[PDB]
């Protein structure tokens, strides 16, 4: 009661530090995941068919 | 068609050359391959030197006295020939044909690189033939 205070939500780090949090996550996420180099092979490819 | 050097005579001993020569560059990614003709005894296959130049093979039998080589420049096939015997006296034709490079056994790296492959070549056919050159040793 009877508080008045300044906000900011440009000038906000809470948004730039929960920003690089889940950048965090996400890279790590990634990590212990299946590298997927030997796709970059050629692809022979054809249109595929029963569509619109 | 083919052309190949008139026909020679030579003294037992001393060494003979062979030119086959293609109509300017029309025939260079056709391998190219040598046969010998002795009458009555059927054909052989001197050898063959391919196209892309990583091949040389020539038969054993006749390797230390038979030289096969492709001058890209000229585009022509010379054939070397030194022990010149009484059995060589027979017509040499010089043939341009293709070949099946099949990939056989290949070591991929784990990342899917080809660390190498031994992808050994086998012979199609020979479409184009010389027309002869006889070859005729007298003592
Ligand atoms: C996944 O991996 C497989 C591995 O097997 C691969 O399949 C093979 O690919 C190679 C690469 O092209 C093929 O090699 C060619 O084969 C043809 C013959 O193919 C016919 O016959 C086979 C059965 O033997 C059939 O299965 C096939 O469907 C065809 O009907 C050869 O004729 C080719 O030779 C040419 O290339 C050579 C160099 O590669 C030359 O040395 C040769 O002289 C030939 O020259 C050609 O090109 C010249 C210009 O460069 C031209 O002037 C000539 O006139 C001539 O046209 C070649 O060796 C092989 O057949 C495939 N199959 C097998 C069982 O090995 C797959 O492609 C691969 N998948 C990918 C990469 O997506
Ligand atoms: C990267 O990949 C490319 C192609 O994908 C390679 O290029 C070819 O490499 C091969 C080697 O595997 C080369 O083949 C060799 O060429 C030699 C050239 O010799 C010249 O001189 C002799 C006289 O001394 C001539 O008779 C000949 O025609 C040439 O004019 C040959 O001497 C070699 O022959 C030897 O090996 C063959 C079998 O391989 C035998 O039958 C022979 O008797 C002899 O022992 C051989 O043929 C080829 O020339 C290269 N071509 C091109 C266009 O470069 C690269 O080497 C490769 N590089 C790396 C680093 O991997």
């Amino acid at each position: 009661e009877n508080v008045t205070e300044e906000f900011n939500m440009w000038k906000n780090n809470m948004v730039e530090q929960m920003h690089t949090d889940i950048i965090s996550l996400w890279d790590q996420s990634l990590k212990p995941c299946v590298k997927l180099t030997p796709l970059c092979v050629t692809l022979q490819c054809t249109n595929v068919n029963n569509i619109t | 068609q083919l052309v190949q050097s008139g026909p020679e005579v030579r003294k037992p001993g001393t060494s003979v050359k062979v030119s086959c020569k293609a109509p300017g560059n029309t025939l260079k990614t056709y391998d190219l391959h040598w046969v010998r003709s002795v009458p009555g005894q059927g054909l052989q296959w001197m050898g063959w030197i391919s196209h892309e130049g990583d091949k040389k093979v020539i038969v054993e039998r006749f390797k230390a006295k038979v030289t096969i080589d492709w001058d890209r420049s000229t585009n022509t096939a010379y054939l070397q020939l030194s022990g010149l015997t009484s059995g060589d006296t027979a017509v040499y034709y010089c043939a341009k044909g293709s070949k099946h490079r099949l990939r056989d056994y290949a070591l991929y790296d784990d990342d899917g690189a080809l660390n190498w492959a031994v992808d050994v070549d086998y012979l199609s056919n020979l479409e184009f033939w010389g027309q002869g050159t006889a070859v005729t040793v007298s003592s």
